[PDB]
């Protein structure tokens, strides 16, 4: 229960918890869950219409100066209609604390841009615009990062093939590089390594 | 129901597209000369008319305005003399073989759907 | 004769009563994978007495050398074919037209219980083989009588305007016409009963070679030679 | 010579220049199993000797045999 | 030219099909008795409306829906399509 | 019908040519585990894949062919295929029907279960 | 001494040589098709069959953790040799 | 074999071409078109490995093959054509190489290729002459084609005889030479160009046409004669050439023999001439207007006008003052019809 096991830090869990109810007090209007795992990792909801007003508050001291948007990590789950799950990782430097505060959005919901508030999201912007289509409040430019020029796709939508539909090559008489239909050789020979028989009864969503 | 991107109802959106067409329609020769396209310029304007036709089934103003957002964003890369001649030619797919919509030929080709 | 006899038997057991009456006592075990759907479409009884004059009969599978052969027309032996294995039917035929195996096509099949269930695509036909009915729509398209539907989904759309049960899959259930109207024309005929009455398959050793795949399968040859000696 | 290169060395001595082994193969000659090569042909990308990748594992469906008999 | 195959469709339970159900349970033996040749295929399908296909020359087919029709009206259509 | 047919980057050809398949994946026959029957998933119909003239490799046609997608419910998957504009075919869940069982049911002279030596 | 194809090129140890009709054979032209001289097949049965008067045995492929996992070969039937599932080499119980 | 996959670089087709003349101008194009379809293509070569290196992109791994061979030897030709199902032929040389007399180029070699193709059981041996092939005292090279046309017509009787006229492309000898005259300065022409007329043929069309010709069972002994969209008179044609080159244009008459002498002065070089006594008459010859022979659209491919193709071919010559200039503004050359 020790040589392999990583010890559970109850203390920080206690402090983060208590601060968690503290914040739960402070912004009832958007804050929801106050998740607190044994990893010492706190988490909190925000409604997307509540993106900016919460985040600004975060930067300003209460007992945690949530300075430096370290990340706007993003996840797409097709099942939920609110398929997008934008996440604000954060770190109050003065208090050496860390927190994860996320949201959700639909394909045509103009979620608020923290560009005015953090500016670090001038690109967390355009990536998460481009890879997805998560339209953003008001940004100086929504021009694509990463993906090419005429490129139409939105990879990381967890949709359409990992190769994509596009596969460019130089061509002769046109004297120029041209995009072409894929035609993969050998093909990504995907292995379904999923295991029937649950190893974790403690979890397990009920059949209901 | 859900809150709109920009335009609400088609006319707030329809206003934006025309702004887009001219934004291309004037820009085209500039592109014809910056990249020295061998295409006759009317072909360019025709393609300009065509890409505005592929989006004919659009009916939600959020879809229209999001399409002109992305289309103006493409215009950004165009006007700033970004891209390359090849990228301009990607719209043409001229290297690719023509597709026979006729079913009989589709029979003759391969297994297909 | 056995038909009218057994119909009389099931009706008689209905006369015995104690039956719920919705029991649908009258039933049979088909061994064929195709006749049941053709009869859902009610094409014909399938009587072979027809094998008279017609030139240029078309072969769908044509796996048996029994029910049909080229003595039907002394003159022309011109006979079109669209099976997939070459066993039996193919050599007899001329101007052969190769076609798909079952896993490859998405074409449907009807269970004997009236259950409808389409095949789905797998490895696709090996070469110049294609979807079976597509050649038909091609010939008709050349014949000056092109079929209005295009996609296989659209021929399925046609099945609703005729079958109309092929469009529905898991729907075994229906109105069920009941033995009243059924029996009445059964008794307006009658046929002599006879001898003998023997199952086609007899024993295990004969069970290994039926259709072109079961026939041509090598495991079947090894297995039948196993059950022999 | 005036065309010398790598791959000219034998595999035992090939282990020796790289100093994987302090001891030259002289002192410890290797297993010398029957199927290993002896001349050591070195790399040959040009010239008529030349590796060719190719299809392996024969056939698939075995296309149907046409009749030889007329009629 | 008058017919080659004729066929009908019928909801298993619907009120608009019920009189037709009663009909097939009765007179269908008579009409079927009338025509040893031309099939009168019948289907149980719970398609939203009861239906009447009737092929003529070169595969052309009439198609009268049987929704909200009494069996007498059904027959009334039936003699009409004898040819 | 909130189509995102243009909002997605997909070629029109792949949305026209094919219907997708919504379903609930089957349990292994060769294995005991029921565990993957749970959670819906949708998968596109397979296409022909000619062999590579060299080295005998697979040479896939349609790029999208290996796609797979889990869903909490059936209406969920239907909603996705509707949002995305592809045609689909719904399929029912297949939980096995319960079977009464008992240790002694194997036995009893009258029931003709009996089994035999044990 | 690999069996020679009608075209004259040697067949692979997994026999599969191309048809005379086959255009693909053109690839080998101007070059050399390569096939291994040492078929393992001959070398399987080339070896003497080991025999032990005992019963159940345990092959390891020679070399502790330098070969196949330890395996217990049965010798219930003297009518046949006990070929390894790994080594491929036979065993028997002489008596 | 038979085609599989969507028609592209990785999809297969049964084609097994042996394109002689792949080293040259047209050959890289026809190889590009065979290769784009995913058909495998043999490419026999004599010039050197480096010369055709640029073709490597055109294929996909196994799709291309390279083979050295002597024209002088017959057996090598036998080896290269063995597995060929089709054998396209493009060997030629306008200026006539010294060591290999011009005669062989359209006589001995095409014939050996034809017989060996017959022994090979080639499904479709193919040969490419020219619209100006009917025997003429002018242009021995043009005269030689007629003999090659017939010998090929006999040794392999069902051979197609392609007759393209003045194909123009980026590397075309015919279009470029006219553009290259600005370096020359003055612009001689045999009695100007008013007497003679031409109907130049675009090359990508000729190539794709060769492909579709391979694809058509119907063609065999057919003697195809490719023709351009438009039948421009030669003088107004040069007008257009510098009209797009934007270079100074100073035409003048010059006697055909007198021009022939200067061409002879330019034939002295082992180094390849821009001007030759073949080129003289081959220019001065008119293009025959033939209707009876099969159309270009029989292959289903539309003719592409030179005006839609010229500026890309000639931008390299136009001066920086003009090198970046709009296309529409040159105004098209006058057509005889
Ligand atoms: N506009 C035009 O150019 C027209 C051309 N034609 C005819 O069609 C053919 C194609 O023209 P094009 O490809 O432009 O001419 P090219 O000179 O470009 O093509 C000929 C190629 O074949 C090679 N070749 C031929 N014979 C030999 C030999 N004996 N030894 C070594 N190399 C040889 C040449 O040299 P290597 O391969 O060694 O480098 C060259 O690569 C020509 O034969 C021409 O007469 C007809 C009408 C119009």
């Amino acid at each position: 229960t020790r040589p392999t096991v990583r010890p559970r830090n109850d203390v920080a869990h206690k402090q983060l918890s208590a601060f968690g109810e503290y914040v739960a007090e402070i912004l009832p209007k958007y804050v929801q869950q106050v998740q607190v795992s044994c990893f010492n990792e706190l988490e909190v909801c925000i409604h997307p219409d509540g993106v900016i007003p919460v985040l600004t508050f975060l930067r300003d001291h209460t007992n945690a100066q949530f300075k430096s948007l370290v990340d706007l990590t993003a996840v797409d789950v097709p099942t939920r209609q609110n398929r997008f799950e934008i996440v604000y990782n954060l770190l109050s430097l003065r208090f050496n604390s860390r927190i994860r505060v996320k949201t959700y959005t639909d394909e045509l919901t103009p979620i608020e841009s923290a560009v005015s508030v953090f500016k670090a999201a001038n690109w967390y912007e355009r990536e998460i615009w481009d890879m997805f289509g998560v339209f953003f409040a008001n940004h100086p430019d929504l021009r694509r990062i990463l993906t090419d020029y005429g490129f139409e796709g939105h990879p990381f939508r967890k949709d359409f093939p990992l190769s994509g539909y596009v596969e460019l090559r130089y061509d002769d008489e046109v004297k120029r590089v041209v995009a072409e239909p894929v035609e993969l050789a050998q093909e990504f020979r995907k292995f379904d390594l999923n295991s029937p028989w649950e190893a974790f009864p403690v979890y397990r969503q009920p059949p209901e | 129901f859900v809150k709109p991107i920009f335009s609400r109802d088609m006319n707030e959106a329809k206003r934006r597209v025309r702004e887009l067409y001219r934004a291309w329609y004037r820009e085209v020769p500039n592109t014809v000369h910056q990249f020295q396209l061998d295409i006759t310029v009317k072909m360019g304007r025709d393609k300009v008319r065509e890409m505005f036709m592929k989006n004919a089934h659009v009916t939600d103003p959020r879809v229209v305005d999001l399409l002109v957002i992305k289309g103006k964003i493409e215009l950004e890369e165009t006007i700033k003399v970004w891209k390359q001649r090849t990228h301009v030619m990607r719209f043409f797919h001229e290297t690719e073989a023509p597709r026979p919509k006729d079913f009989l030929s589709k029979f003759y080709v391969g297994h297909d759907p | 004769a056995i038909l009218a006899a057994v119909s009389s038997i099931a009706q008689k057991i209905r006369m015995t009563s104690g039956v719920t009456g919705d029991w649908k006592v009258m039933n049979i075990l088909h061994r064929i994978a195709s006749q049941v759907a053709a009869l859902d479409l009610g094409y014909k009884p399938g009587v072979e007495a027809i094998r008279k004059n017609p030139p240029k009969v078309l072969f769908l599978l044509g796996a048996d050398g029994g029910c049909i052969t080229r003595q039907d027309l002394p003159k022309d032996c011109f006979i079109i074919y669209q099976g997939h294995h070459g066993d039996v039917g193919a050599p007899i035929a001329d101007v052969i037209l190769p076609g798909a195996a079952y896993t490859e096509k998405s074409a449907t099949y009807v269970n004997t219980e009236g259950r409808a269930q389409q095949t789905k695509v797998a490895v696709t036909p090996p070469g110049l083989a294609r979807e079976d009915w597509k050649i038909i729509r091609a010939l008709s398209e050349i014949a000056g009588m092109t079929l209005p539907y295009d996609t296989l989904d659209q021929v399925r759309n046609r099945l609703e305007e005729v079958s109309p049960n092929l469009v529905r899959y898991d729907d075994i259930e229906g109105a069920n016409y009941f033995q009243q109207a059924n029996e009445l024309s059964k008794l307006v005929n009658q046929q002599l009963l006879a001898d003998p009455l023997v199952p086609p398959q007899l024993t295990i050793k004969d069970f290994y070679m039926t259709d072109s795949i079961s026939r041509a399968s090598q495991t079947m040859a090894k297995c039948v030679k196993a059950v022999t000696e | 010579f005036w065309d010398v290169d790598g791959s000219m060395v034998p595999p035992e001595w090939h282990r020796w220049l790289h100093s994987m082994t302090d001891d030259p193969p002289t002192t410890k000659p290797l297993t010398a199993r029957k199927f290993i090569w002896t001349n050591h042909k070195f790399n040959v990308t040009g010239t008529p000797e030349q590796y060719v990748p190719y299809s392996t594992t024969r056939k698939k469906i075995q296309e149907w045999i046409p009749p030889s008999t007329p009629y | 030219l008058g017919l080659r195959e004729i066929r009908i469709h019928l909801c298993q339970r619907s009120p608009g099909s019920q009189g037709v159900r009663d009909f097939i349970e009765k007179r269908y033996v008579e009409l079927k008795k009338a025509n040893p040749d031309l099939p009168i295929l019948i289907r149980e399908c719970s398609d939203v409306q009861p239906k009447l296909w009737a092929r003529y020359a070169f595969g052309q087919e009439t198609n009268v829906p049987l929704n909200n029709f009494s069996a007498d009206q059904v027959t009334r259509a039936l003699e009409n399509v004898l040819s | 019908k909130l189509d995102i047919t243009t909002l997605t980057g997909v070629p029109e050809e792949h949305i026209k040519t094919r219907k997708v398949r919504i379903f609930v994946p089957a349990r292994n026959n060769m294995q005991s585990g029921v565990n993957n029957t749970k959670k819906w998933k949708m998968e596109f119909d397979t296409r022909e894949r000619w062999e590579n003239p060299l080295m005998g490799w697979a040479s896939t046609a349609d790029p999208l062919s290996n796609m797979v997608l889990t869903f909490s419910t059936k209406e969920d998957a239907v909603s996705f295929a509707e949002k995305n504009g592809w045609s689909y075919d719904i399929e029912e869940r297949k939980v096995p029907k319960p079977k009464s069982k008992s240790y002694g049911a194997n036995f009893s002279w009258n029931k003709r279960t009996r089994v035999s030596t044990k | 001494g690999v069996r020679v194809s009608p075209t004259g090129e040697k067949v692979t140890h997994t026999g599969q040589v191309y048809d005379d009709k086959d255009y693909r054979r053109i690839r080998f032209v101007g070059r050399q098709k390569e096939v291994n001289e040492n078929f393992a097949i001959d070398l399987i049965a080339e070896q003497p069959v080991s025999e032990v008067e005992t019963r159940v045995i345990a092959c390891d492929g020679g070399g502790g953790a330098l070969g196949h996992p330890k395996v217990y070969i049965n010798l219930d039937k003297e009518t046949k040799t006990g070929t390894c599932g790994y080594c491929g080499l036979q065993f028997r119980q002489h008596h | 074999l038979m085609p599989h996959g969507k028609g592209g670089r990785s999809s297969v087709s049964g084609i097994v071409a042996t394109v002689f003349g792949a080293t040259g101008f047209l050959g890289r194009y026809v190889v590009n078109h065979l290769g784009r379809m995913g058909s495998q293509v043999i490419i026999p070569y004599r010039c050197d490995k480096y010369d055709i290196m640029h073709l490597r992109p055109m294929g996909d791994l196994g799709q291309l093959l390279f083979l050295e061979w002597d024209a002088r030897d017959k057996d090598s030709i036998r080896r290269v054509v063995q597995h060929s199902n089709v054998v396209i032929n493009l060997i030629g040389r306008d200026w006539e190489t010294k060591n290999f007399d011009f005669e062989d180029v359209f006589v001995k070699i095409p014939q050996a290729i034809a017989q060996l193709s017959k022994e090979a059981g080639v499904e479709k041996f193919i040969h490419v002459s020219h619209l100006n092939a009917n025997i003429k005292s002018s242009s021995r090279y043009l005269r030689n084609k007629a003999v090659g046309e017939k010998v090929v017509r006999d040794a392999f009787p069902e051979a197609i005889i392609v007759k393209p006229s003045d194909i123009f492309g980026r590397e075309d000898r015919f279009l470029n030479s006219f553009a290259s005259m600005h370096r020359f300065g003055p612009i001689p022409l045999g009695s100007l160009g008013w007497k003679t007329v031409k109907q130049p043929v675009y090359v990508v069309d000729v190539s794709k046409g060769i492909v579709n010709a391979v694809k058509d069972p119907d063609a065999n002994g057919k003697s195809f004669a490719f023709v351009g969209p438009s039948r421009y008179l030669l003088f107004h044609l040069v007008k257009y050439i510098f009209a797009v080159a934007h270079r100074l244009f100073l035409p003048f008459p010059l006697p055909l023999f007198a021009y022939r002498w200067v061409a002879r002065v330019f034939e002295i070089s082992p180094f390849e001439p821009w001007i030759t006594r073949d080129k003289v008459e081959r220019m001065h010859i008119t293009d025959m207007k033939l209707p009876h022979l099969p159309g270009l659209e029989d292959l289903g491919i539309q003719a592409t006008p030179l005006e839609l193709k010229a500026i890309e071919v000639l931008r390299r010559h136009r001066t920086y003052r003009w090198l970046s200039a709009e296309i529409e503004d040159v105004k098209p050359a006058k057509t005889v019809n």
